[PDB]
């Protein structure tokens, strides 16, 4: 059970360092492409964004 | 389990390779001629 725990503490470190760099990925994301008209073509936005 | 896990991050590694394979592939381009830049010597850039 500890072992088990452990092992689930440590993936929720994973997911949450994820989370984290996805957070910062996501206001990347709102301050890039979102508000304002970037040339960043696939890569929020397919085609001409 | 960990068979149709490994299964699952197999087809979207997939998935994610041809999304880039989307990305990559333009709507339109030219055949590549033999020659090509002149002057400039990309024979190694020919895919033959
Ligand atoms: C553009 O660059 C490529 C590669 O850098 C040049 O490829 C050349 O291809 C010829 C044909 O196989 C090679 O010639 C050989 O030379 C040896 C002596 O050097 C000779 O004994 C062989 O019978 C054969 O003729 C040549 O080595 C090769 N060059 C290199 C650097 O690998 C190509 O010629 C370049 N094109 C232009 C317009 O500069």
């Amino acid at each position: 059970r500890l072992t088990t725990l452990n092992a689930f503490v440590a993936q929720q470190l994973v997911r949450s360092e994820s989370a984290a760099l996805s957070a910062q990925l996501a206001k990347d994301k709102v301050n890039e492409c979102v508000k304002a008209q970037s040339k960043r073509s696939g890569f929020c936005g397919q085609g001409t964004h | 389990k960990i068979n149709q896990a490994l299964h699952g991050a197999n087809l979207r590694q997939d998935d994610s390779v041809r999304n880039l394979f989307a990305s990559v592939k333009s709507s339109q381009s030219s055949p590549i001629i033999p020659g090509f830049g002149g002057d400039f010597n990309l024979t190694l850039l020919e895919p033959v």
